[PDB]
């Protein structure tokens, strides 16, 4: 508990930026990753803005 | 550019300076001089690009700082991407986890690559409406779902087993999914853009992608490049892919390797997979155990042996593991099957070009009189030495704030940092102060 | 949310899941054989040797410390493990035989 | 088409019950050596003797290994042959003795052949046959179950005992789906739906296989071969997905464990039981250890007791060295590196160096497999160079001469090309002579 | 109060802006040459352009090598990573020495990561599920959305959540009146504890109590935390994720070092090479320091040649004392400093001079001022002569015990009689050898 | 407590000293060794001061003269609540752990940290506890009566409190202590004890934890098991680098304090040269214990090298260490020491036997006679007389040989004993 003192203040999740990526082969495929990355919805939020 | 931008020992060397006639240029492609050695390396370059020959070794010989390491490194750059290359050291194959024999077998396995191609038939489209009747009649009432794409929209009938399969990974429609044609596998890509405004805080699974364009079902082929080593590690374990990253192989039995060889043979017979001959380079092989030498002698004759090149600067010396002194530091059996390429020490004219071409890499402007003193000190010292002084003199000149490095700053940089030959003298005169092999040292100055 | 979606989506498999099952599944058929009688895996030998185990197992660990089993795996009333995780593990151990 | 220092060797190149030919299978000269090995091929094909070892000795580049590859070709692909090096005996996982005993049992293979009658095809219909029960009762009683089978070019109707309804219920087959039925063993197997049913649904997750070709009733035989070691590994290793011991298989790492003698004898018992009934066939193989000079005296000692084993196969050894000190003992001196007690248990096959005229034929025969063709003038230089520098040097210079010929666009090697290739690549003697004249530490 | 072990009186190199070294600065006396020599090293470390460059400073014992190697680390600052290492530490039973050397090589360099997170936190007022009457055919029973109100000191706000993040709340067993922590990025919910005002409700309570969080509701913050690449590699090797019963025993097992493949390192260099292109991350080099390099085997010396030629190779500084000696792992090879000549060719040589007696007298003075004790000048001269007759580090050791004898004599200042008494109770090496030579059993 | 039968050092307790640090002739089981006791006392007060850390001191002397007893008296005089670590030189060599990490682990073990925590506890006899099943009105309703001598009040439980009382079976009439902040119950006995006073009291709880103990917990899921099981297995240095900074912040905040314990190493002459090379770097750091090393041998060969360094230690390590020399005992001190052992072992020795035991102690060794003093009591026990006699000392002298006598016997009997070359004659004749 003394080492559980506030962390996420200065802590980075490090799992949100995909530096843990070695866990991505279990449930995820190749072509689904390529098409999933190609189909992104970006530029729609810019229009709605 | 994709690699990290921090400068290395040799960052200037890119490719080899040989033309289509293989005649080397005096200064080209980042290198300088070494004409005959560069041509002898280019013969190996076309020897690899041909790919019709296997199981041969070649040696690069020379004294220290003669360009032997910048030679094999230039071969890997001209060889290009997608051609697998393995550069290790002879001291690295000594491991407590793996035996030297198997650790060397993996060193031979990683070099040769395999390209596998596979075709897929998938149905991907955004869903409009999904109807499934339950209590109206019963028993898989044949519901129908409507899949939408930008340029096409159709309605598909759903079978009983597909009714059972759609329940898992539940779909509310309003969604983009992809169904495998062969296995009927359901995959959920993610929600559309109209669903983004529903919640202020949403889970980590959610996401938004554009509707797929074109035909509903497509035929696409995918290409993969996987080395034989990765195949063997994957087949050796229930989960071997984690064993790749964790680095624990487990000393794969040689029994599985033959099965993998038969698999690759069948894949080549079917034409689905083609192999790319790779290159293996071992640096500083003057220190190696004799068991590794014999295992190299035998393992070089197999059907898949990557081309092996090595560099050793030791003269006639005792081999590690035996009392006798064999020439070159290697047994005569390894020298019997091999080809030796010798490198010669650079002259004064070439050293100044090796210097300026280095200042262009460090982006350090030099005066016309700085290369004179740095070259003069470069002749007595080793070429690998003054290259550090070209780096320090830039900072010493930076303290003086003015532009190019002046000669006086080079003299101060040489004064602050001793040469390897001077330290021997300063040690020999001060010997009583430094510790001795016998352990005797005089700490007190007072006598 | 735009940056959230721009981050989350580009997750690339370093190789593939399809490369794992592509280099694994064997082209050869099942070929049902008597080799099933030539294997006799280690798990079945524990069942077939029941008599020898019954007769020749005698000695007992005279000195034990109770509640050292719960504390070894880290699952107990108070620990650093999650509250529901220790329960799910307890049920999984209660099921698997 | 990849060629590494080999592939011009096809078999031993002998003839029928006679002295070996002059040139056959890419072999030139050394008729006595490949003849004596030719007798060893017959000894191995006899499948009688056990633990009989032989050793071929001779200088380097005398063709020691090509003879072992040749007898490996002569035995055939079905006979197991294990290439092995003396340096491979040292392993951090297990002791050297266990690795040597394992490689000793990797040599002998075992073949299994099985003939099974099958019934395959579509399902025309399924109907029960009602008959009176032996003891009177109100309920239904079925005497037999009728199953129709449709295949390409034929059709058939079958009658089975009523106990088949449990297996059919297990396989869940009803109508219009191709099944798999074994005659005597029985039950069923469902391979997949018939192909004509793919059109009725636009989207379905079940694949449709075509009807079986040929008759609905077939009899086929399948032969499967497995080595005794690969058999033992399956016995020692636990197999399960969800089992607790198998659960400890995951998250931990498997490592080679020393196999007990009791388990090996137990496998020998069942292998003998199946070989007595005629279903199993035991074919001894050949073990090959290159560079036996690299073996420690502890392994040489275990070979003495190991070669006297009953199931021990034939092992061929190669040692190029002369009188040497055996590894592990500084004072002891024995020929070839093999202790005299171990030399006493084997037969020595001498090898002789190749003549000049034999060397030129070696290079000219290597040119065909290399696919490169050379003139007569440039070949005479490759002969003299091969005799002076070394044999493997002239064979190594073949590819650089061809690449230089491609740079000069010529399709055949020339004297200028072999000289230019001589200047670029140096042999051992020239390099060792250069090391003496340089004080640079080169 | 404060602890001082043979150090902490050195606050840096103490160099002027022109690069000239003062006579005495920062607890350092003399050695202007070696100080000016290391300042340019600090400048090269700040330049970030050079990688793999190495500089060796070699001198006699107690010449100030190591003390200077701490001074450069003080000059770099806390932001620049500095990893101390000794040659004897590279040998490990778990993994080969090579993987430990390359491992520390990556432990030297470091990288900064910045990312923005938005969090809703506060006390739960009223949370209600919202169920849809439409069956939709996909599910038998579910919820369309879950509305959870949040109360904070500055203001209150109601939120609309998806059924999954509400299921997490149901896993946390949150009830009305308990403070929760909900992050938007990962979507994780954490219960801090029950609100402080509700504590008086019960006489005895198991749950802890915390005050209501400050802030309106929503908060925007970024985290600039910097992390070394090797820590990304270790975090990459051992996953912390998953609820599987296998993963639990994987956390229970002790961490065991393993040899990391070059492929994984290459992938980490790829993703970092992308993040430095987006500008979200900034890579900074760092300095590796090895003491007693002469204890290294020729194998590690050979691997250092290939390691220094890498692009990610950090700047490493070496320090050795002994003169020309046989290199460890070599039979007949004799090389200066105990380093092979091929490696000496790569490094840069800096030499360290001994100290004059008048400088030693000042060293004892400064060590006494940092020691806070009181020394008479007449005894200071004798301590100087004593330090010059035996060793420099022996007088700095003599300053410690005299303070205790002065307290027993109640004198505030050290007297010549005190140190003369301290010399009889404590002997140096030279006297110990002399008495060791003549005695019955090993003195 | 702490059952112990007899130890070599069992008599000497806490060395001996005066406020002037001048040693008494006989003080607390310590005779002889004047200067050595004064220097060791200076080191002791240096440890108690704690202003200086990471200093090495050497204790040199002949075998069986004033060496280990010194460090024993320093450890006993240092007393409880301060760390003291004593490890043999052969103990740091390990197959599972590296020599460097096993050497650092002691440096981490020798420095402790005190952490204080304040809690509010309610303890007292429970006369009546009522617990009710869930009803629509409230989740659970219960009332427990905690009776103490000064005050008796009733508390209404907090739900999960009721789960703690129903979790472990509690019988009315036993004295328990309930922890409000911790949420657990502690039973101190039955009503064995008596209620002291008011139910709720604010107390502070001090916990003494070494740097090693803090280091192991963070590197593992459960590290406290790795403390006892010794499976620790080379904790990362990064974790320790975090522990040091966190401890620094704890010190600046005042929530913790550090105690500069002592590290004593027996048999340092057998330590490997690599460990000697690591100690030099380990001493110069911020957190290090005061190190004391003792070697019997001198002018010998250092393990790991061919050359012979003086005293058996490298000079680089000798620079960092201060040397203390011990002297052989005189005849008048040996009799007093043997008398102290006589008073320790409950052995009655006559003056006539004390004279012979002293003469044999001077002629051979002290360790020998101090072994004989124990053996003679049984020979005297067979004679049923309570006090030992000269004849029993002579009988114990002839029965059990000395070393010097055994060597002189072996030299004559060498033909019977096995030889370095392996030659032995087991046949009597020819
Ligand atoms: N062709 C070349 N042109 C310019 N510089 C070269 C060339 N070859 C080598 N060098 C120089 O040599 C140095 C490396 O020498 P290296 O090959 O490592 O010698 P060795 O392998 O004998 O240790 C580099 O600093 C590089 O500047
Ligand atoms: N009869 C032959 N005809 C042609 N080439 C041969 C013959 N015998 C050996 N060789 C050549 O010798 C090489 C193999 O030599 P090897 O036996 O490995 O030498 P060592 O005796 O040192 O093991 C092969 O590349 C092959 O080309
Ligand atoms: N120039 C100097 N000024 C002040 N103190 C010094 C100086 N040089 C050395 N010292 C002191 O000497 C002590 C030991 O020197 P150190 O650098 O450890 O020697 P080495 O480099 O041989 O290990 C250090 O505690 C340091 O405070
Ligand atoms: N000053 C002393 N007072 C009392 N007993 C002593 C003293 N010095 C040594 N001894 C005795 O010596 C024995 C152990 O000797 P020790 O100090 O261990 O020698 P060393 O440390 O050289 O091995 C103990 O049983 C103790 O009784
Ligand atoms: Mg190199
Ligand atoms: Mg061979
Ligand atoms: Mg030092
Ligand atoms: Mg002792």
């Amino acid at each position: 508990k003394l080492f559980k003192k506030n962390n996420q203040v200065n802590r980075v999740d490090l799992d949100f930026l995909n530096l843990v990526f070695t866990l991505n082969d279990k449930d995820l495929t190749s072509y689904h990753a390529e098409e999933i990355s190609k189909l992104t919805c970006v530029k729609n939020f810019v229009e709605e803005v | 550019l994709k690699s990290l931008s921090l400068i290395a020992a040799h960052s200037h060397i890119t490719g080899l300076g040989l033309d289509e006639n293989l005649q080397p240029r005096p200064t080209s492609e980042g290198m300088v001089g070494q004409l005959q050695a560069r041509r002898a390396a280019g013969v190996i370059l076309k020897m690899v690009q041909n790919g019709t020959i296997a199981g041969r070794a070649v040696l690069v010989a020379g004294p220290p700082s003669t360009g032997k390491t910048a030679l094999a490194m230039g071969v890997s750059q001209s060889l290009g991407k997608d051609v697998p290359f393995t550069a290790i050291a002879g001291s690295e194959i000594f491991s407590l986890e793996l035996s030297k024999t198997e650790a060397l077998t993996q060193a031979f396995r990683k070099s040769i690559g395999i390209k596998i191609k596979e075709e897929t038939e998938l149905i991907e489209g955004e869903v409009v409406e999904i109807q499934i009747d339950r209590s109206i009649t019963g028993g898989h009432k044949q519901g129908k779902l409507t899949i939408k794409t930008t340029d096409m929209e159709t309605i598909y009938e759903l079978g009983n087993k597909m009714i059972d399969g759609l329940t898992k990974e539940k779909v509310l429609a309003g969604d983009v999914i992809s169904i495998d044609k062969a296995s009927g596998k359901i995959t959920k890509l993610g929600r559309s853009f109209a669903r983004s405004r529903d919640y202020d805080a949403m889970g980590a699974d959610t996401r938004f992608v554009q509707c797929p364009e074109g035909e509903l079902q497509k035929r696409k082929t995918v290409v993969h490049t996987v080395s034989l080593h990765e195949i063997d590690v994957i087949n050796s374990r229930t989960q071997g892919f984690l064993a790749l990253f964790t680095g624990d192989t487990g000393e794969i039995r040689s029994e599985v390797r033959d099965q993998i060889n038969t698999k690759v043979a069948e894949w080549k017979e079917e034409g689905k997979a083609e192999i790319v001959p790779g290159v293996l380079f071992i640096d500083e092989v003057h220190m190696l155990d004799i068991e590794c030498f014999s295992f190299i002698n035998r393992a070089l004759e197999d059907e898949f042996a990557p081309i092996v090149m090595m560099a050793t600067n030791r003269g006639v010396s005792k081999t590690r593991g035996t009392n006798y002194k064999s020439p070159h530091g290697l047994p005569l059996d390894l020298l019997d099957r091999s080809i030796i390429i010798t490198t010669k020490s650079y002259n004064e004219q070439e050293i100044k070009t090796i210097l300026s071409i280095r200042a262009q890499e460090e982006e350090v402007e030099l005066s016309s009189d700085a290369l004179d003193l740095l070259t003069k000190t470069g002749v007595e010292t080793s070429l690998r030495y003054s290259s550090n002084l070209i780096s320090v003199a830039q900072q010493i000149a930076m303290k003086r704030k003015n532009n190019t490095v002046e000669v006086e700053d080079v003299k101060r940089a040489y004064l602050l940092f001793l040469d390897s030959a001077r330290s021997v003298k300063y040690v020999q005169e001060n010997e009583s102060q430094y510790i001795d092999d016998q352990g005797n040292v005089q700490i007190s100055i007072a006598k | 949310v735009n940056k959230l979606r721009c981050d989350r989506r580009p997750i690339f498999g370093k190789n593939l899941i399809d490369l794992l099952t592509k280099d694994r599944r064997v082209k050869y058929d099942k070929s049902s054989i008597i080799d099933n009688e030539l294997i006799k895996p280690l798990q079945t030998r524990v069942l077939d040797n029941r008599k020898i185990i019954d007769t020749f197992a005698v000695l007992t660990p005279s000195a034990v410390s109770l509640d050292m089993r719960k504390l070894a795996l880290g699952l107990n009333d108070d620990s650093s493990v999650g509250e529901n995780t220790r329960l799910k593990v307890m049920q999984n151990c209660f099921e698997v035989s | 088409t990849r060629t590494a220092a080999h592939t011009h060797i096809k078999g031993l190149g002998l003839d029928e019950s006679g002295v070996a030919k002059r040139v056959e299978g890419g072999f030139v000269g050394q008729i006595e050596a490949r003849e004596a090995c030719g007798v060893i091929v017959d000894l191995i094909k006899a499948k009688k003797m056990s633990g009989r070892a032989i050793l071929l000795a001779g200088g380097p580049s005398t063709g020691k290994t090509a003879l072992a590859l040749a007898i490996s070709q002569e035995l055939g692909p079905k006979v197991p042959f294990c290439p092995l090096v003396g340096s491979e005996l040292y392993s951090v996982e297990v002791k050297k003795t266990e690795t040597l005993m394992e490689n000793f049992r990797r040599a002998i293979g075992l073949r299994i052949k099985e003939t099974k009658e099958v019934y395959e095809g579509e399902v025309t219909e399924l109907t029960p046959e009602d008959a009176e029960n032996p003891l009177g009762g109100y309920g239904k009683t079925i005497s037999h179950v009728i199953v129709g089978l449709k295949s390409a070019k034929g059709t058939k109707t079958l009658r089975l005992d009523p106990t088949i309804y449990e297996s059919i219920q297990r396989e869940k087959v009803s109508i219009g789906d191709v099944i798999y039925i074994e005659a005597n063993t029985g039950a069923v197997k469902r391979v997949g739906r018939s192909d004509a049913y793919a059109t009725e649904f636009d989207l379905e997750t079940e694949e449709y296989v075509p009807l079986p070709k040929g008759e609905v009733h077939k009899k086929k035989e399948i032969v499967q071969d497995v080595t005794l070691h690969d058999l033992d590994v399956a016995n020692a290793r636990p197999q399960g997905g969800q089992d607790v011991i198998s659960m400890m298989g995951q998250l931990l790492k498997p490592k080679k464990t020393e196999i007990t003698e009791k388990l090996r004898q137990e496998v020998n018992k069942v292998v003998a039981k199946y070989i007595d009934q005629g279903v199993a066939e035991l074919i001894p193989g050949v073990l090959f250890i290159d560079e036996v000079n690299m073996l420690d005296i502890e392994i040489f000692t275990y070979l003495n007791k190991a070669l006297e084993s009953n199931i021990a196969p034939v092992v061929v050894l190669a040692s190029n060295r002369g009188m040497t000190t055996v590894r592990g003992t500084e004072d002891v001196i024995s020929p070839h590196g093999v202790p005299p007690d171990l030399i006493d248990r084997l037969l020595i096959v001498r090898t002789l160096p190749y003549d000049k005229d034999e060397i030129r034929t070696i290079i000219e025969r290597r040119a065909t497999v290399e696919r490169l063709q050379v003139e007569s003038s440039a070949l005479d230089l490759l002969a003299t160079m091969g005799t002076e520098t070394s044999l493997r040097y002239a064979l190594q210079l073949l590819a650089p001469c061809g690449i230089l010929a491609q740079t000069s666009n010529r399709k055949e090697i020339v004297v200028n090309d072999v000289n230019e290739a001589k200047l670029l690549f140096l042999d051992a003697k020239r390099s060792t002579k250069i090391l003496e004249t340089s004080a640079n530490y080169l």
